[PDB]
């Protein structure tokens, strides 16, 4: 399973972030909206949860082989991530996602402030025109090969377009200690 | 915004 693939626990679904490894076990980063649902996934057990204020969170595999570090396109190929990095504003990005597949866009905001209502507040956020929709949560925001974010939230669609916010992938990696795959 |  890659970066923007389903994962899902009872009913819900949200998509892959990256397959990271920390200390040379597989795990997967996603939304942290998403691990605060539950500890049980598809792909295996929650081990760190942030949500709000940040959005991330981490899955042990239970399945090592499964961790593919590349980014599903929606197209029948991948992209192969090497490192990650940070967003720039004006930067050309690509989104992956389970509900809408493969969108892009540009950087147009860092450091957004996101009030979701009753779910909380976020910060430190990316901000880009790319369009998300529900399901798409956790996947990757990518460019080439560098990891960027992991989907949060926005407005709009994928028909009518929309602005849509990241949690920045390094400040994840060095929570955990991770690397990216 | 909502979380997706």
């Amino acid at each position: 399973i890659a970066g923007g693939e389903a994962i899902t626990t009872g009913g819900s679904r949200c998509s892959l972030g990256f397959n990271v490894s920390v200390n040379g076990v597989a795990h997967a980063l996603t939304a942290g909206h998403c691990t605060n649902i539950s500890a049980s996934w598809s792909i295996g057990t929650r081990t760190g949860t942030s949500f709000p204020n940040n959005d991330y969170g981490i899955i042990r595999h239970s399945n090592p082989a499964a961790a593919d570090g590349r980014v599903y396109l929606y197209n029948g190929s991948y992209q192969d991530i090497t490192t990650a990095g940070n967003a720039f504003v004006g930067q050309a990005v690509q989104r992956s996602g389970s509900t809408t597949g493969l969108r892009s866009g540009s950087v147009t905001g860092l450091n957004a402030t996101v009030n979701y209502g009753s779910s909380g507040i976020v910060y430190g956020m990316i901000q880009t025109n790319v369009c998300a929709q529900p399901g798409d949560s956790g996947g990757s925001l990518f460019a080439g090969s560098t990891a960027l974010g992991l989907t949060s939230g926005g407005s709009g669609n994928c028909r009518t377009g929309g602005t849509t916010f990241y949690q920045p992938v390094t400040e994840a990696l060095s929570a955990y200690g991770a690397t990216v795959l | 915004p909502a979380p997706f």
